[PDB]
């Protein structure tokens, strides 16, 4: 009724193909879909062992395996970014 | 002839329905004559500022009347013992028997015990004198003078903020979330760790010592060094005397879980770790937004992105965000949706999980507020509706929201609500079929022959959080399982030593009654939904009405054409839906208190035994703990349940007097009207006087309007008086 | 054409639900009729008046209290020569009915059509669409 | 005053002027329909909203559409 | 037999009453023979 | 004064036979409250074979009437002249229904 | 307890902001 | 056993919930002669309580802490007579009855009049659907895949919203 405003910078996501550009993922935008899904795999793996490793959770847990446990959802948006990519030729 | 200023075709009636339409329709600013959207985005703001200071004057109010007049200082020195007191009795109209009948707390005048748990609060939060709630009071008054001012300031040429400024979502959602969220969850977090943890340990600590004295005895050294479990050592022992030295830690962050054995209580120093979580979090999540440094997230490239390749949402999320900004109606829904579930929240969790030291001992005030809390809850989750429906009405164009979900949800509109009636009527059926298939048995004295359901699902929930009672041994139940050895350090010995225990209201034992009661309220909250999404997707048209659009939101009716159109419009599916809503609270907080009374016996079997037929609940509840409500008065004298034996009339009236409205139609009343027109006229000695707006019967949509507002406001004041009298005059 | 004040009235022995004080201040409602006969009708107001043979007047509070003796003198006692007026207080008289001599349901030169909307009524604007613009949802 | 409205699907069967009770509709010439003639509303401020034309509208969805607005005198029915 | 008397009977209530009343008997006869059936007996 | 009036029997079908309650006087039935064991008391009918002559009589006279009804209607029915008689039916509906409906109850 | 002086600032305070809600009032309203 | 609940004939509870239902009749047929009609009346409804009791307690239902049966409903198989198996028989019949009104209403639409067959009904064709409703699933499945059960959306009146 009123033009709504967006912050500098916004540009159109909206998409009907395969996958979306690359412009949805932001400042990821240029990395390849090999390095997405290496990236991927290895917060997976990463991810999983640190959290793996402080499962019994103490009142001493490692800080560094819960900021690591961090990249098991992390990796979830990693191999959506990789599909990303690999579908947009890169 | 100017009354509404804000409307030419109310202030040219002639009639009295000019006063009534006016004041009715007086905070709909929308549609107030030559309004633009800059004034109305400016207006909203300066009266939110105002709704803001009436808050803060509410609670300076509470706590004056409590410094002034209350017994806060003697009910902290006993607080099992003491009945709290929430302001004198100023009346007139009392008698000495009266006057007599309410001098309890302790005091010397007569008072109105405090049922909104006040008390507990400012006690849990630190507060120990009336010199300190006289002092919030004070800083409360202050703060609303603050917004007040405010509120006038923003309608300042020079300070009236543009719609730019309204519609920044990225900067309010930055901020709200991270300032107004989690910056508060953190200060509060400080004001428990700094204030509220040492004052509940015997340590005063104020204004004129807290920056001289520590926390913590380490002392944000052991916070600077990553020694965060130093914050935990030496929790509050089980011998703690709250209030005191004696049993008192050194810990102001633990996750211990369950109770202090005394109070009762979540411990203050796992609400403190909660608030310090919860604000990280929070402040964590207002980064997420692209304001001005070029980091984060445009709220319309995320909603544009968000269609699914196969297609089956349509074009998805294109065009939403145009569609909540520019709807404040949208907005609003979305926002009364969301507090609507959040105080249900409230009012489901203070009851299991109290946090407030000594009530869960209070009965009379956990009813109350689980009561008030479901009753906001059921009144903010039918206006997201009723505004969910003035969107379509008002501000839904579907040009600019082609094949997104919400035309996609117009296009199935029958699906969903011939759903909701399939799903209505199924539950109605069979709850309604086995709820009499039990009267009809256990009246035949055939009791064994009832069809009695456990509820498994919601057991296996329970055994799944630790509750031993039905041996699921599933997940915290099982003591060698993997969530349980998970959590065995940290939370779980607290938890399963409060699940497990029976003196507490956590995770309640539940059996055939309350599987049949839930369904009941299944087929309660489906059937207020397919009321309220009836009247929210037909808002815009149907076959009876295609172009209702056209009409508004609320207006009476299209005439008794194409067979009848009366409550067509999607007002009249709010005003259809606050009965069903009404019922569905009934449901609740009668169920609620009928399981919490019994249990606060000792007699948990009563429920288990009566509720699983209707006769039960209506002679073991509302007739057995009628008696001491309605003998608050009798002809041989009157105590201090004399007020809400005369408030549970008095909504027994106002609901009935609702009927009025409701049965009775406009054509009845204007005819009569017209009657006493002709004999005022003709009245000598009477006729000297004459009326300026013509006397006219109150509208269709009006009497609507008050017949649901009778009706709600004598169903509010029978239960309120029914929960607090009941609850007071039988203490369990 | 104007109404001629004289004419006399239908036999009624008075009733209570005649015209009030705003017919006096606000307006009334006049509505005059040639009658063949000597009849008894029912008044819109009440009881039972008689209209006189030849030209009968009356005073009515609303323009439906007019038009409702009329529908009643023409369907009863088939008269077609009513003529329905407003009088104001300052004593104006204000034909209204059949304004222009030729009845509503008759065509008649001369006649602007208004309301009249060019589309159908499924062509009506979105209220979305004409909020907070002064353009009229009409088209 | 109420706001009446026809539209262009009216058939011209002259039933809406004829439910009128207070002279509101009148038919006009109009070649959009077979029979030549289409309803008016030169006499809005007389209708009371009892949409009675409404009820006789023979086409499918009403072409005679009443608006009920501002409420005068005339438009609540009063008598007084 | 008369056919409008068989039309008369073909009528919705007259058919809804006996076909409601023939299928309360049946419930009425089962429960009378076998009552107390709160479960399929396995 | 110790048996209480009781005129309908339930059959046990689903456990409803609870509603056969001891009324008194060896008797299991749904205690009745119209007033009617009162009345046939008032009639001198003491006896169970008199209440099967007055169920008869009553038979008789619904079957007379639902035959006044089919032939006042299909085979002799009044004009409405006939009706018209309202002195000819305020006569005997006083003198002939109520007085000789007194008369012969007095008798 | 409060005293009477105490009672008297609280009135004062809220006599401050009766006379900035009908400020915010009149503002509203226009 | 299963959420903590008893079998019926081993819970205390049942056995004086059978011992009280036998002594309220019992004391009704103490103040009753021998041969007497209610006397035994009482006595056969002495007979069907402690049959229904019997019959219970060998079941296999799980009474409550109050002693009265309670019906497991989550699936179960040893439990699957008193939720699982009355309700296929239920959908059984539900099902039957859907599918010949349905058959009906199709068979009505194809009259003269159509809505004289839904006032007086057409009752041999109404008894032929009747007797087709025993072999719905498949009839009406078969109808579902031909695309004889579903509309296309384009055949069905909706609002214009
Ligand atoms: C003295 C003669 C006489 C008697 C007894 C009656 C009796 C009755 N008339 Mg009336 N009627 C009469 C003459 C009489 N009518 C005449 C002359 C006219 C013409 C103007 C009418 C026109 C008339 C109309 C238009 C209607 C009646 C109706 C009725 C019935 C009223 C309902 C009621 O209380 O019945 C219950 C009381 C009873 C006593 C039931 C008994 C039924 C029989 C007919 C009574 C007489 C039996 C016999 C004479 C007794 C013999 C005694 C013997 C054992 C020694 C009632 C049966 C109304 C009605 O219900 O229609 C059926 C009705 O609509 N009557
Ligand atoms: C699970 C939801 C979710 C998803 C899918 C994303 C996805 C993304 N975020 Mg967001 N973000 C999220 C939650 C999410 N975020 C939350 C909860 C926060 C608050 C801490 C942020 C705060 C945030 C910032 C501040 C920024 C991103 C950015 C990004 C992009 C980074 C790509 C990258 O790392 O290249 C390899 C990517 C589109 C960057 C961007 O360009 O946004 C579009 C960016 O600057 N994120
Ligand atoms: C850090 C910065 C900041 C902060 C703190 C606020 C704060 C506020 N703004 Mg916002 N705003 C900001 C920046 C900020 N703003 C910016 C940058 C913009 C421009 C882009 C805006 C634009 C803006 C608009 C346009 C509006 C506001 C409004 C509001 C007020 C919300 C009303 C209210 O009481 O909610 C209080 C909410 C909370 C305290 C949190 C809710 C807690 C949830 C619901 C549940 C938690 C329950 C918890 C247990 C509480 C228990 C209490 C106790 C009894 C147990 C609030 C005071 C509105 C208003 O009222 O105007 C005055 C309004 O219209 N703001
Ligand atoms: C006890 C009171 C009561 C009851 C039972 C109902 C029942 C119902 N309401 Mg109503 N309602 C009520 C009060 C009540 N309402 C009030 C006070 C209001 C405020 C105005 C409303 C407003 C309202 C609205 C606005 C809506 C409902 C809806 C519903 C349905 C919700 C349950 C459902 O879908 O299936 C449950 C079905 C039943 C409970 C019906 C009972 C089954 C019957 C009794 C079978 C008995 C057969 C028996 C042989 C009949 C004997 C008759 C004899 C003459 C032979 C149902 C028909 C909604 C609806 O229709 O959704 C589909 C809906 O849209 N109600
Ligand atoms: C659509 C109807 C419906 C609805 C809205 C609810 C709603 C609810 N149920 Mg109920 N329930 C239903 C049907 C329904 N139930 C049926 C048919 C059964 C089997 C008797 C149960 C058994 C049941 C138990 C045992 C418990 C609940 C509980 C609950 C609550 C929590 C959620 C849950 O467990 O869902 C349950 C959801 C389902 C079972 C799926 C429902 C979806 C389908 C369409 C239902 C129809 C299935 C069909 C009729 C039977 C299948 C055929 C079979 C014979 C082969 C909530 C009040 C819990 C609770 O809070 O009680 C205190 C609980 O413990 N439900
Ligand atoms: C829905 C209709 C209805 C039903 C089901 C009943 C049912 C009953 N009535 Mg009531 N009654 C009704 C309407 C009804 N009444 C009306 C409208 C009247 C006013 C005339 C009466 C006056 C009435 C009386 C005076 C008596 C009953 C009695 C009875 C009971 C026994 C039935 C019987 O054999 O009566 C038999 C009736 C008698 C044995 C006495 C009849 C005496 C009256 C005065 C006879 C008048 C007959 C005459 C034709 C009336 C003409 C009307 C007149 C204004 C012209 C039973 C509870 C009796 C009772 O309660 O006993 C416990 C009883 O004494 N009824
Ligand atoms: C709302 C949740 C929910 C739902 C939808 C179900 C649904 C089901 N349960 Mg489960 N169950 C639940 C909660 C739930 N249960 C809970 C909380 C418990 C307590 C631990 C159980 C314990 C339970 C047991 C012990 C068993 C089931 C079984 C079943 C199945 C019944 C028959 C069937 O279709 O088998 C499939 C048969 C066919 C498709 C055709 C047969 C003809 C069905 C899939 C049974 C099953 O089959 O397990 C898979 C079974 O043995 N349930
Ligand atoms: C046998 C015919 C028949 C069939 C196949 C359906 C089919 C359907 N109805 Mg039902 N309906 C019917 C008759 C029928 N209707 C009648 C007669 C009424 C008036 C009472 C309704 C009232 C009704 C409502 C109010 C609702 C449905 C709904 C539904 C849908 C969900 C299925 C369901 O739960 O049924 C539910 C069925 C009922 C609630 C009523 C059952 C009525 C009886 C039992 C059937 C009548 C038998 C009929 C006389 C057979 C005669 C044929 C014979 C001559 C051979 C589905 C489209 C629901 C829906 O839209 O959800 C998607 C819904 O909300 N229907
Ligand atoms: C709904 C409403 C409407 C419009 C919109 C809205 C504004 C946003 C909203 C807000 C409404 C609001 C926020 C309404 C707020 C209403 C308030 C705060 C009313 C306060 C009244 C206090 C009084 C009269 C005290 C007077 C004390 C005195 C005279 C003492 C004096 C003295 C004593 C003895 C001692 C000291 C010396 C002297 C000076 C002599
Ligand atoms: C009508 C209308 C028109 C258009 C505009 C409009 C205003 C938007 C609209 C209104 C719409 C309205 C009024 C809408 C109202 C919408 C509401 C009330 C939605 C409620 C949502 C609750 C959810 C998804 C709970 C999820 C809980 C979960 C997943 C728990 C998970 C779990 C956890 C974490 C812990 C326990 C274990 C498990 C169970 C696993
Ligand atoms: S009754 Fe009242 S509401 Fe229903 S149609 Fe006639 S006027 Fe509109
Ligand atoms: S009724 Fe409808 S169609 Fe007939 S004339 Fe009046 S408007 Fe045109
Ligand atoms: S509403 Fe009544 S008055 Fe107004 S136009 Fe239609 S008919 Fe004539």
């Amino acid at each position: 009724f009123s033009p709504v405003p967006s912050p500098e910078g916004t540009k159109e996501t909206y998409w009907e193909t395969k996958a979306p550009s690359s412009d949805v993922l932001g400042i990821g935008a240029g990395v390849s879909s090999g390095n997405f899904a290496a990236a991927s795999v290895f917060a997976a793996l990463v991810g999983g062992y640190c959290t793996g490793q402080v499962i019994p959770l103490t009142v001493e847990p490692n800080p560094l395996f819960l900021a690591g446990s961090f990249l098991l959802p992390y990796s979830w948006a990693l191999h959506v970014a990789a599909w990303i990519q690999k579908n947009n030729g890169k | 002839t100017k009354f509404p200023k804000f409307s030419q075709a109310l202030a040219q009636d002639p009639a009295t329905r000019r006063i009534w339409y006016g004041l009715a329709t007086a905070h709909d600013l929308e549609s107030h004559d030559g309004m633009t959207e800059e004034n109305l985005y400016q207006k909203i703001f300066a009266s939110h500022f105002g709704h803001l200071a009436v808050i803060f004057l509410w609670t300076s109010g509470n706590l004056f009347h409590v410094a002034w007049q209350g017994n806060f200082e003697q009910w902290v020195l006993n607080p099992l013992k003491v009945k709290p007191i929430a302001h004198a009795i100023w009346d007139p109209h009392f008698g000495q028997p009266a006057v007599k009948a309410f001098t309890k707390g302790g005091v010397s005048y007569p008072v109105n015990i405090a049922t909104s748990g006040v008390y507990h609060w400012w006690y849990t939060i630190g507060m120990r004198s009336n010199t300190d709630l006289y002092a919030g009071s004070l800083f409360l008054l202050f703060l609303a003078g603050v917004f007040l001012f405010a509120g006038w300031l923003h309608l300042q040429p020079k300070f009236r903020p543009g719609l730019s400024w309204f519609k920044n979502n990225e900067s309010r959602l930055n901020h709200h979330l991270s300032g107004l969220f989690g910056f508060s969850s953190l200060a509060w977090s400080a004001h428990l760790i700094h204030v509220a943890i040492p004052e509940a340990r015997g340590q005063h600590v104020c204004w004129d010592n807290f920056t001289k004295v520590a926390p913590h005895p380490a002392g944000l050294q052991p916070f600077f060094t990553g020694n965060w479990g130093a914050y935990a050592a030496s929790p509050d022992t089980t011998n703690h005397i709250f209030g005191t030295s004696e049993g008192a830690g050194t810990a102001i962050l633990t996750f211990l879980g369950g109770f202090h054995p005394q109070t009762q209580a979540l411990w203050l120093t796992d609400i403190a770790h909660h608030h310090l979580a919860i604000g990280v979090v929070f402040i964590f999540a207002g980064h997420m937004y692209r304001t001005n440094w070029g980091i984060g997230h445009s709220l319309k490239e995320i909603l544009d992105a968000h269609r699914p390749p196969g297609g089956r949402l349509g074009a998805g999320h294109k065009g939403i965000f145009e569609t909540l900004t520019n709807s404040l109606h949208f907005q609003l829904g979305l926002a009364l949706a969301s507090l609507g579930v959040i105080t249900s929240l409230v009012a489901q969790h203070m009851y299991a999980l109290p946090s407030y030291a000594f009530i869960a001992k209070d009965y009379v005030t956990q009813s109350a507020l689980y009561t008030h809390h479901q009753y906001i809850a059921g009144f903010l989750m039918v206006g997201a509706f009723a505004h969910g429906a003035i969107f379509f009405v008002r501000d839904y164009d579907p040009e600019q929201n082609k094949n997104n979900v919400l035309a996609r949800i117009l296009d199935h509109k029958e699906a969903i609500i011939s759903h909701l009636s399939w799903v209505s009527l199924f539950l109605g059926f069979h709850t309604l079929g086995i709820y009499v298939h039990n009267d009809v048995v256990v009246a035949f004295g055939t009791p064994e022959k009832q069809i009695l359901v456990e509820p498994v699902f919601a057991q296996w929930i329970q055994a799944s959080s630790g509750k031993a009672l039905y041996g699921f041994d599933v997940l915290l139940s099982s003591t060698n399982s993997v969530a349980a050895n998970a959590s065995s350090n940290i939370w779980l010995p607290g938890w399963l030593e409060a699940i497990n225990s029976g003196k507490n209201s956590l995770f309640l034992p539940i059996g055939p009654g309350d599987f049949l009661i839930h369904h009941a309220i299944a087929l309660a909250l489906h059937t207020t939904t397919l009321i309220l999404v009836k009247g929210a997707l037909d808002a815009r048209g149907s076959k009876l009405m295609p172009d209702k659009k056209d009409f508004g939101y609320a207006f009476p009716c299209d005439g008794p054409g194409r067979g009848g159109t009366c409550d067509i419009s999607a007002w009249d599916a709010f005003y259809l839906s606050m009965f069903w809503m009404l019922n569905t609270i009934g449901w609740v907080t009668f169920y609620w208190h009928w399981k919490h009374i019994t249990i606060w016996q000792g007699n948990a079997g009563q429920f288990n035994e009566s509720s699983t037929y209707i006769m039960g609940w209506l002679r073991d509840y509302l007739w057995l703990n009628s008696s001491p409500l309605i003998n608050g008065y009798n002809p041989f004298g009157m105590n201090s349940l004399s007020v809400w034996s005369w408030m549970f009339l008095f909504g027994h009236l106002i609901w009935a007097t609702g009927f009025m409205f409701l049965i009775s139609w406009r054509g009845y009343w204007q005819e009569l009207i017209e009657t006493l027109v002709w004999a005022h006229e003709r009245t000598p000695l009477a006729n000297l006087v004459r009326w300026k707006d013509k006397p006219v019967a109150l509208s269709i949509v009006q009497a609507r309007l008050v017949g649901l507002i009778h009706f709600t406001a004598g169903y509010i004041f029978t239960y309120a008086a029914f929960v607090i009298a009941s609850t007071t005059g039988k203490f369990g | 054409e104007t109404l001629n004040l004289q004419i006399p009235s239908p036999t009624f022995e008075g009733s209570t639900g005649g015209w009030l004080r705003a017919a006096e201040v606000e307006e009334k409602y006049a509505i005059t009729w040639t009658s063949p006969k000597e009849q008894v009708f029912e008044m819109p107001t009440g009881g039972a008046a008689i209209m006189r043979q030849g030209e009968n007047l009356l005073y009515l509070a609303r323009k439906e209290q007019c038009l409702a003796l009329a529908t009643q003198v023409k369907n009863s006692f088939k008269i077609t020569d009513y003529k329905v007026y407003r009088i104001f207080p300052s004593g104006e008289v204000q034909y209204l009915h059949p304004k222009d001599g030729v009845f509503p349901e008759k065509v008649n030169a001369g006649r602007v059509g208004v309301g009249n909307v060019s589309h159908s009524i499924g062509k009506n604007l979105n209220p979305a669409q004409i909020k907070f613009t002064s353009k009229s949802f009409n088209g | 005053s109420h706001s009446v409205k026809v539209y262009d699907t009216c058939i011209g069967c002259t039933q809406c002027v004829r439910a009128c009770p207070c002279d509101v509709l009148e038919m006009v010439s109009w070649d959009g329909c077979k029979a030549g003639q289409i309803a008016s509303a030169p006499r809005t401020e007389d209708c009371i909203g009892c949409k009675r034309c409404e009820t006789a509208c023979p086409t499918d969805f009403l072409s005679v559409r009443v608006y009920l607005g501002g409420e005068t005198t005339r438009s609540m029915g009063l008598a007084y | 037999m008369d056919s409008n008397f068989l039309k008369y009977l073909s009528t919705a209530p007259v058919l809804f009453t006996v076909w409601l009343s023939f299928t309360a008997s049946f419930i009425i006869e089962a429960n009378r023979f076998f009552p107390d059936m709160l479960y399929f007996p396995m | 004064t110790a048996v209480k009036p009781s005129a309908q029997v339930v059959w046990p079908i689903v456990g409803q036979e609870v509603l056969n309650g001891d009324v008194g006087g060896g008797f299991q039935g749904v205690q009745v409250t119209s007033g009617f064991f009162q009345i046939w008391r008032s009639s001198g009918i003491t006896s169970e074979v008199e209440l099967y002559w007055c169920a008869l009589a009553g038979l008789i006279m619904s079957g007379l009437m639902i035959f006044a009804g089919w032939f006042h209607y299909h085979k002799a029915a009044p004009k409405l002249e006939w009706f018209q008689n309202a002195e000819s039916m305020l006569n005997h509906h006083l003198s002939g229904l109520l007085g000789l409906g007194c008369l012969s109850w007095a008798g | 307890m409060i005293s009477d002086t105490q009672i008297f600032i609280a009135l004062i305070l809220a006599l401050v902001s009766l006379v900035l809600a009908i400020r915010l009032g009149r503002a509203l309203y226009q | 056993d299963v959420a903590g609940l008893t079998p019926c004939g081993e819970s205390k509870e049942f056995a004086r919930r059978l011992d009280g239902s036998v002594k309220k009749l019992q004391t009704r047929l103490s103040k009753y002669e021998a041969g007497t009609p209610p006397a035994l009346a009482l006595q056969k409804q002495i007979d069907k309580t402690k049959n229904r009791f019997d019959r219970y307690g060998k079941a296999g239902l799980l009474c409550g802490t109050d002693g009265l049966p309670h019906l497991i409903t989550d699936g179960r198989w040893t439990h699957s007579g008193e939720f699982v198996i009355p309700g296929l028989l239920f959908l059984y019949v539900a099902g039957w009855i859907g599918w010949v009104g349905r058959s009906y209403v199709l068979f009505a639409r194809t009259a003269d009049k159509p809505t004289e067959k839904e006032i007086i009904i057409d009752v041999p064709v109404a008894l032929s659907f009747v007797s087709t409703g025993f072999i719905w699933p498949f009839s009406a499945f078969k109808e579902f895949t031909s695309g004889n059960l579903i509309v296309p959306a384009d055949e069905i009146t909706v609002s214009p919203r």
